[PDB]
DNA sequence: CCGATCCCCTGGAGAATCCCGGTGCCGAGGCCGCTCAATTGGTCGTAGACAGCTCTAGCACCGCTTAAACGCACGTACGCGCTGTCCCCCGCGTTTTAACCGCCAAGGGGATTACTCCCTAGTCTCCAGGCACGTGTCAGATATATACATCCTGTTCCAGTG
DNA sequence: CACTGGAACAGGATGTATATATCTGACACGTGCCTGGAGACTAGGGAGTAATCCCCTTGGCGGTTAAAACGCGGGGGACAGCGCGTACGTGCGTTTAAGCGGTGCTAGAGCTGTCTACGACCAATTGAGCGGCCTCGGCACCGGGATTCTCCAGGGGATCGG
């Protein structure tokens, strides 16, 4: 399936008082199974795409960097 | 809940008071025993004088004292506050000994 | 008049002042000219040290005159 | 190509006995400061008496010869292969002497 | 003979490395600097101790004094001064 | 260490020398192993032996290998400072004149 | 008439002869002139003399009467000029002159 | 059997300097190596030279230029002005 | 009697052996001390 | 056009095959003619004292820069900076 | 008088001796840092070699002298004599 | 009699003569043994050879027929103890060894 | 005036080692410089033993013990056989 | 307009370190005898300081050619924060082990003395080994043409998403 | 079916190693000569050898701690990934001065003769400095206050959400 539902479930896994970091979703998606590192550019831009959307929010970070947390 | 320092201050303290003082800290009867280990090969039967293990003593202390200060220095220039190998074998390559 | 002081890294620096004029204003001086906390400033002539509420004319300072400046970590 | 050679033990015998027992290179060592080789046996029992080659009289070491002397495995190997039998020979008086002491 | 002296190198114990670094103004210390250390030293004695025998055998005597071990350190650049 | 005689070799009896007359055969290929140069795939010639590892090369081969660089044995990887890291060995040219004239 | 010693006449405290012996028979060259023992001794005498000032310094700065090879060390590792003379030459029972790199420290 | 040493005339010139302090024996044996060390040093600097220079004689201008070779900068400056001054008593005297 | 430090030009007192304000160590009768500590 | 690196390693190699003085001959001796003319007036040179002079200084130099390289590579960076040098000449013992 | 002989050591000339020193970038300051550093060095040198020349009663330096001084100073240097 | 050089009767290229005569007017010694000179001949003798057939190698590597400093340097610099022995000389015109540091080497 | 120089000899020991190459001035020099050196090193060495031992002769012994002290490990081992050697041949003629 | 969450301030319990006064012990400093080396006084040989002369190599200046240095525009890749994870030294308490100190006993070899002999310095005569100088020839630097290895960018193909 | 990117490939420009012709200046060899090395021979002192003394090194035994070793909990520093923006490499067009070849001059390095003062060598002598002995005061070690330096809990203070 496309990156959005598994980034969904990545962000909804801890839901901790902080969003999680982005090597913390590179973990779980390692973890889960998945190629992270040929698709850097592929997460960045999700990322791009999921903030711009307004689903998830960036937490302290700028760009790429910092923690994430859901609507 | 009893007293704890935090990482640091016994470090500076040891440094402050092994600065001011002035005597050996290896200690005679592991470094007389060494000294014979390593003089064992060349002769059979040598006997040593008392004052030439001091001086061996004295000589050794320094230039390990000399060596690990010009380590920190590299540790130090490699943006680190812990010593490491790495900075062993650059200051001594660096000074020509290696 | 004028008078000097000159400082530990070759500088020197000059300033107007008065024999009427007191120790707490030529440190609110060099405070103005140069940043350099009055705490911080010990000034020596004569191979003595100016104490803070005393005035230039107390210690026989004279025209152009040069001082000491010396700076300490506080 | 070399051909198949057909020539004396006899005129190769020289260079491949032992001088301090007199037979043929058993478990061969080497003495490395003049290249000298003799039965491991033979040169251990030597060395532990005096500190010279037995051939040329060299210094092996000042102190402690035993750090001077290495196995010469390709000596061993050509010997035995010059020699006809006599690995079987040596294997068989092994298993001799083994199988009365256990 | 007396003893096949070994295994006698460790005698420096890791306490008295950390006691040198810290007179040479030392704050970390990695794991790996005791082994390192060891290795040092033991080159130095190895070399010093060579010139010294060297020189008391040229004396044909039997034991080594503090007046050939200061030669020794003189001839390698390392002049020590307070034993003659 | 590492040199203490086994219960056998405390008292190993000598191997008898044949005084035999007889003739030993051998095929091109049977000390190939023992006499071919690690460097030149040929033959020895000059043989040099290093002091470290005992193994047998060409003087000229061995000194090129040297001298070009990776100053460690071609064979066992065990560096060698120099030349006189190195011996002539009489004993083994004198065995392979003879065997290969 | 009455002997007066070198070291007398030039108005020095070093043994001027002993000097004059030492150069003689330490194969330094097949002749030796009058003057360069004279020089010599008072070049050594200065040198011990501000090496002595600047220990006996040190050594009443700590309170004490006695001077000791750790006021030696200090004096000598604290003049600059001293110390680049003496800069390849061990001092026993010297240590080390403290100083601590400002990094290390807490601010 | 006798062994010479500089160990007195050390002391003279502490009692000249600092009336009221000792040395121990460390410290003497300390500023006897001192000594002998600069000793041989300027001795070496100077018969060097007089090689070099294909003489035979050690002098006094020798030593000022060994002295001047050796010493750094105001030590230099000051041990020549010594030299010069005890050299000229001794011939004037 | 006091001594003048070259340092700081400080009237400092005999029984002293560093200079109270600028802490450097106080030179010999022929050669007096030199820049030290460049920093301010 | 080339990348940045590639003339850098092309002359690393050139200058490196090669045995010949660097540094301009004129310059150089009128600059050791400039710092002699505080010691003593009037003086002259010998050619071959200018050309050992020269060798000296280049060789010292060359060795410097080695050492400053190793500690800059050191400190995980690939450009020389002036605190390298300081380092490597501290470590050297030379200040 | 000689002035600004200094910058007569030029940044291509640092640049080739960086480059056979096996030094891939460099910065903007280790020129000036070379230049000083290479004033000290022949300050040195040169008062060495001069102290040489004027014990010699003459007043041309040589390349003898110059070799003595290096040779003091650790840097033994071949093929110019001695 | 004929006379016959010592240096031929020791069998070596070098002059024992003026080795020795040099021993003499050195001031090394008050005195100079007679086997002394044959020693320090040899040594010289064979130190000089082993360096010239470093040197002479490297000449025939880099195809040409005269050892120049280039040649004379590789020689000893590439190999470990002559590089210890002369690790403070500087050889004219002779270059630095062809090094690369690893990590400059674009991957 | 006559100036000496080991050229002959290095000279000689060339052809001997390499039959057909040849040598130029400045690696001439190289050698000269090189051998003077080498010389200059060993004889001071020497002559420190001996005055160190209260003696006043260098012998072939005191040679043997400075070279053994300078050069190191192999260099210095053949140096010695070359030594021993050219001494014995010497003496027994 | 209050929870609660992070940020700056102060007080007090607790451990380290300086300052003062007592006590004992050993080595620093001063004195006595003697002996050997530094002084004084003379003679003799040559090392070098001075003056003269010769010629060579260093300094100063000119004009031409062209290689190298300088200044500038432009793009890119590398140094320098910034954040986050995790793992590995640090501080401390409990067990254990061997260094230090004092004491004894044996004897090995370092240090000293007397005797002697042969090895090297010193001197003279004789001669050939090596050094300065001159000259011919080919090793090698330079110029020119050519083939091969490196490097760089534009395009193309296959795999993602919307 | 229409977008993107990332790996793969090919041609053009560039640089470098390879193959010949040249002409020339430095290397290698031959010659005369003179100074330094070799051969004989004598004398005297340094070093080798043998005997003896006793200073100091090695080895062993027992207690007493002081230091070393081991394990535990946790916080802070090392390391990896990411983004940004500025300094540095590269190439071009213009300006500068270094290198070459030649001339002219002369200050000074280098060699030679002389002659005088300075340093080595030798005897007689006497006083400074080294060895031995001893004794008393500065310094090491002890214990008790007093003082300074860390570290954590409690407490105000600004701020988001509700
Ligand atoms: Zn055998
Ligand atoms: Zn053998
Ligand atoms: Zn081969
Ligand atoms: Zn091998
Ligand atoms: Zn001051």
């Amino acid at each position: 399936p496309p990156v959005s539902e598994l980034i969904t479930k990545a962000v909804a896994a801890s839901k901790e008082r902080s969003g999680v970091s982005l090597a913390a979703l590179k973990k779980a998606l390692a973890a889960a199974g998945y190629d992270v590192e040929k698709n850097n550019s592929r997460i960045k831009l999700g990322l791009k795409s999921l903030v711009s959307k307004g689903t998830l929010v960036q937490t302290k970070g700028t760009g790429a960097s910092g923690s994430f947390k859901l609507n | 809940k009893p007293h704890r320092y935090r990482p640091g201050t016994v470090a500076l303290r040891e440094i402050r008071r092994y600065q001011k003082s002035t005597e050996l800290l290896i200690r005679k009867l592991p470094f007389q025993r060494l000294v014979r280990e390593i003089a064992q090969d060349f002769k059979t039967d040598l006997r040593f004088q008392s004052s030439a293990v001091m001086a061996l003593q004295e000589a050794s202390e320094a230039y390990l004292v000399a060596l690990f200060e010009d380590t920190n220095l590299c540790a130090i220039h490699a943006k680190r506050v812990t010593i490491m190998p790495k900075d062993i074998q650059l200051a001594r390559r660096i000074r020509g000994e290696r | 008049m004028q008078i000097f002081v000159k400082t530990l890294t070759g500088k020197t620096i000059t300033l107007e002042v008065e024999p009427s004029d007191t120790i707490e204003n030529v440190k609110a001086k060099i405070q103005d000219k140069e940043g350099i906390p009055p705490d911080q400033q010990r000034l020596i002539f004569a191979g003595k040290q100016l104490e803070d509420g005393r005035t230039l004319s107390d210690y026989n300072i004279q025209k152009e005159s040069t001082l000491h400046l010396v700076l300490r970590l506080r | 190509m070399h051909r198949t050679t057909r020539i004396k033990i006899t005129e190769l015998n020289p260079h491949l006995m032992c001088v301090l027992c007199g037979g043929y290179f058993i478990d061969a060592t080497t003495i490395i400061e003049c290249l000298h080789s003799f039965c491991k046996t033979c040169i251990v029992r030597y060395l532990e008496t005096s500190k010279y080659c037995p051939i040329c009289d060299v210094q092996v070491h000042k102190t402690r010869p035993l750090l001077n002397i290495r196995s010469d495995k390709t000596l061993q190997d050509i010997v035995y292969k010059l020699v006809p039998g006599l690995f079987k020979n040596e294997m068989k008086r092994r298993r001799d002497f083994y199988a009365a002491h256990p | 003979h007396r003893k096949v002296l070994r295994d006698n190198i460790q005698g420096i114990t890791k306490p008295a490395i950390r006691r040198l670094a810290r007179r040479g103004g030392v704050k970390r210390i990695s794991g790996l600097i005791y082994e390192e250390t060891r290795g040092v030293l033991k080159v130095f004695l190895e070399n010093v101790i060579r010139d010294a025998v060297t020189y008391t055998e040229h004396a044909k005597r039997k034991t080594v004094t503090a007046m050939d071990v200061v030669y020794a350190l003189k001839r390698q650049g390392r002049t020590l001064y307070g034993f003659g | 260490k590492t040199w203490e005689l086994s219960l056998y070799e405390l008292q190993r009896t000598p191997q008898e020398a044949i005084t035999d007359g007889l003739e030993i055969v051998v095929s091109p290929r049977s000390l190939h192993s023992e006499l071919m140069c690690p460097i030149c795939l040929d033959m020895l010639k000059n043989t040099m032996t290093t002091k470290e590892c005992l193994h047998r090369f060409c003087a000229d081969c061995i000194i090129t290998a040297l001298r070009s660089g990776n100053k460690e044995c071609p064979t066992c990887r065990k560096k060698l400072v120099s030349k006189r890291s190195l011996r002539p060995d009489p004993n083994f040219d004198a065995l392979i004149s003879k065997i290969y004239p | 008439a009455k002997a007066k010693t070198r070291s007398s006449r030039a108005g020095l405290q070093f043994p001027v002869g002993r000097v004059h012996r030492l150069l003689r028979k330490g194969n330094y060259a097949e002749r030796v002139g009058a003057g360069a023992p004279v020089y010599l001794a008072a070049v050594l005498e200065y040198l011990t003399a501000e090496i002595l000032e600047l220990a006996g310094n040190a050594a009443r700065d700590n309170k004490k009467t006695r001077i000791i090879p750790r006021h030696l060390q200090l004096a000598v590792r604290n003049d600059e000029e001293l110390n680049k003379l003496l800069g390849r030459v061990t001092i026993a029972q010297g240590g080390v002159l403290p100083n601590i790199q400002s990094v290390l420290l807490p601010c | 059997t006798r062994k010479e040493s500089y160990a007195i005339y050390v002391y003279k010139v502490l009692k000249q300097v600092h009336p009221d302090t000792g040395i121990s024996s460390k410290a003497m044996s300390i500023m006897n190596s001192f000594v002998n060390d600069v000793f041989e040093r300027i001795a070496g600097e100077a018969s060097r030279l007089a090689h070099y220079n294909k003489r035979s004689t050690i002098t006094s201008r020798e030593i000022q230029t060994a002295v001047r070779l050796l010493l750094p900068g105001e030590l230099a400056k000051h041990a020549v002005s010594e030299g010069t001054k005890a050299v000229t008593k001794y011939t004037s005297a | 009697g006091f001594w003048d430090c070259s340092v700081c030009t400080f009237r400092n007192s005999a029984e002293a052996f560093k200079c109270s304000i600028c802490d450097v160590r106080k030179g010999t009768s022929t050669r007096k001390p030199r820049i030290n500590s460049q920093l301010v």
